[PDB]
């Protein structure tokens, strides 16, 4: 996943300065600006609360797979913050996955996993 | 101690956003001062409105300042100081002029110090 | 001049560079888009131009074909200028071939009138002593026949009611994307037509006096509509050249001031380490 | 030496103003750098064209330098000097081009090469 | 050492050549990107075309490579690459596809490969 | 001939800066963009070849007085070299006449030579 994050970061990073000409919307290069603010929100963090690498790696999953794409820039800490309970709820399985064998679990399962949440996640 | 546990929740936030607000603000001028005003998006023009009058109301009349200001001083709460940055970046007093943020103390200066102007 | 000066200088001139070439591109955007709409507008151009060179041939007892509708009186100007700034000569050649013609041929404030769009147009005809009649300012990047046909509307109901004997339009003209020309044209009283597949216009030919007093208004307010998209590519075209020379002189500023700071950050460590050593061996 | 009881009351003023015109043209020359001399208001426009040609006009043929360029050189008298380059600030030569103003002695030469080339 | 002196009339002409279609490629980046290949000229989209395949060519397979492509390397003479890079400007090869000349040796290899893909 | 060639050369380096702005500019400086270009062509030089101030101060009197105005930029130096071979060719008692007297020939005889030369050149 990081490779993938590697390239949001950087063609959000360049192609910068755009964003406020991109208000005006042009040439749909506004989805590459999006997903870099998102990225930039996700990668935001608190002090000492240090995260596992298994609920990382689920987060960037989420992030770069475009599941992300239609909460607003407003509520990504909300949704991170909320989905690590509704992993240590409902994702035992793909956590203990990621810790024993440290590989990413399933897509299906994965892509299961975060519709669940996601279909509760209230946007405000 | 500008913390959350220290200072309180609400402090920390307006703090916060004071501080980037200010921070957006600085980076407009090097291409305002070129290209001017006008070029600029509808969100930035708010952004330069806002930073002007918060960056103004950041001023205070001293009692020692007497010497060199006519006016006599002020002493304003951590509380009512708090408040009147949140309503400013609420934007409440948008339509108030600049000039009648310098050297005021609180809000309810500014507003009636706003009166003298015909405002 | 000092490292933290030089230093600010090209932080500054590296930001007006690219909100520069961000201004280009976005400009180059908007000038394809005029320019499609240009070609669009080409049928209705075409089927109107045929309708009225084959009913213009006809007895002619409108005002508006008439040569000479009425002698030299009161004269309307029109010209189209835009909101913005940064577009270079655009605004400034336009005004000044208008001020020049006004100046030379009328002499006089009673005579003349002036309809303008954009508002710089507005700062400049103020700003002097001028009579302005008709004003319309805002628009849209890629405006709509609709948009300003409540003014053309005007315009034309103005010669209609005598109110001034003549039109002239001044507007910029699209060539190419170094090429802007200004351009004058003679809009009222109508003058002259094409010359092709003559009369095969007037077959049904209901009464000529009741479609004169509806075609020829039409004819009008297309003239003013065709006038806006050249003028708008234009607009366009100017500011994509302006922005585009201004980030070559931000770059070249940049490199000129990065050598500078280079060799006065040289200059600095020299000075620092030949003072510690002269003072490190003077004891 | 340059004081009103020196050097003349006109003489002092004439030169006045061309020092502020002068540096008038030198603040105005960081924009003309960036972005040309389109957004320039009109009476930063009128200060360029008239810097312009004063700073031309100060320029002068040498009897030394008819060794390296052909020309053979010019002595102006003050009065001459005083007297055209207070025409130049009043205006009367803003239809010249600004090419006709180098390297010539008394303001007439400017008239006469102006001739020559095209006008 | 890129001086017609010391390096042959042709391999610098081929050299100088190859540089200024590139640099033009380069140049159109920024229209290619805004607008549709179609939009450019038929010069600039024929330019266009010959820069891509110029640039896949430039790419080579190495010996040491074999570790991470399981494919071997090529030894490619000057003579044969000036020859290959006259050959592709002189448009031999422009109804060959682009992937063609992405990692490859001798200007023959290129054919070898699209004859393959088919 | 020389000192023309001088002045034009150091201004028409800034005209042609106008020049690449893009502007409409006039015939006069046109005829000044034209000249400054085939100057530089004619000032251009090879390696380890130097030529005799002879046939130096015949192509700049042939670049100076206009001769070479209808030669296409490209044309120019197969032009001068082709004007070497033919002087030597033909414009001994030119060459000569130079070399003893340190001055240039009759101008009419010049003229002659080189409206001769401009026939056998071929465009293109």
């Amino acid at each position: 996943v990081a490779g993938t994050l590697r390239l949001d970061l950087a063609a959000y990073r360049e192609l910068e300065a755009f964003a406020q000409f991109g208000s005006d919307l042009d040439k749909a290069t506004q989805a590459k600006l999006a997903r870099g603010a998102r990225t930039v929100e996700v990668l935001k963090q608190d002090l000492h609360q240090p995260i596992p690498v298994e609920k990382q790696v689920l987060i960037i999953y989420a992030l770069t797979r475009g599941f992300l794409d239609d909460i607003p820039v407003e509520d990504v800490r909300r949704f991170e913050k909320e989905f690590y309970l509704f992993l240590d709820q409902n994702g035992q399985h793909l956590l203990e996955h990621i810790r024993t064998t440290k590989d990413l679990p399933n897509e299906d399962d994965l892509n299961k996993a975060i519709e669940a949440f996601k279909k509760t996640f209230v946007v405000s | 101690a500008l913390a959350p546990e220290i200072v309180g929740e609400e402090h920390y936030q307006v703090a916060r956003k004071v501080q980037q607000t200010l921070q957006r603000y600085k980076e407009l001028q090097d291409i305002i001062a070129i290209l001017g005003m006008d070029e600029l998006s509808d969100e930035d023009k708010l952004v330069v409105h806002r930073a002007r009058r918060i960056q103004f109301f950041l001023s205070q009349n001293f009692h020692v300042a007497e010497q060199f200001t006519g006016q006599p001083g002020s002493y304003v709460p951590v509380k009512e100081t708090v408040r009147g940055f949140k309503e400013i970046l609420e934007g409440k007093y948008d339509h108030l002029p600049e000039d009648a943020f310098r050297l005021v103390g609180r809000i309810e200066e500014v507003v009636e110090k706003a009166k003298a102007m015909g405002v | 001049a000092s490292l933290r000066d030089i230093k600010t200088r090209i932080n500054a001139t590296k930001k007006t560079s690219q909100i520069t070439k961000a201004m280009e591109m976005v400009s180059t955007s908007k000038l394809n888009r005029a320019e499609q709409n240009a070609k669009s507008f080409v049928p209705y151009m075409e089927k109107i131009q045929e309708v009225v060179a084959n009913v213009a041939l006809g007895a002619g007892g409108a005002s508006h074909p008439m040569l000479v509708s009425r002698p030299v009186k009161k004269t309307g100007y029109l010209v189209i200028t835009s909101d913005r700034g940064l577009a270079g000569a655009y605004n400034s050649n336009v005004l000044r071939l208008v001020y020049q013609t006004i100046q030379k041929r009328h002499a006089s404030p009673d005579e003349y009138a002036i309809i303008v769009i954009g508002r710089v147009g507005l700062s400049f005809f103020r700003k002097r002593n001028m009579p302005v009649i008709l004003d319309i300012t805002r628009l849209p990047d890629q405006p709509s026949f609709a948009d300003i046909k409540e003014i053309a509307r005007k315009t034309v109901g103005l010669f209609a009611d005598g109110t001034f004997d003549e039109l002239y339009m001044y507007y910029n003209h699209y060539v190419s994307a170094i090429q802007q020309e200004v351009t004058e044209r003679k809009l009222l009283p109508l003058t002259d037509l094409a010359e092709n597949k003559q009369r095969t216009v007037y077959e049904f030919e209901p009464s000529q006096e009741e479609i004169l007093d509806v075609l020829l208004p039409q004819y009008a307010e297309s003239l003013i509509y065709g006038a806006l998209l050249d003028a708008k590519a234009s607009e366009h075209a100017a500011r994509m050249t302006a922005m585009k020379n201004a980030t070559d002189n931000a770059n070249e500023l940049i490199r000129t001031l990065t050598l500078s700071y280079n060799r006065a950050r040289q200059a600095a460590i020299t000075q620092e380490i030949t003072e510690i050593v002269a003072g490190a061996n003077a004891l």
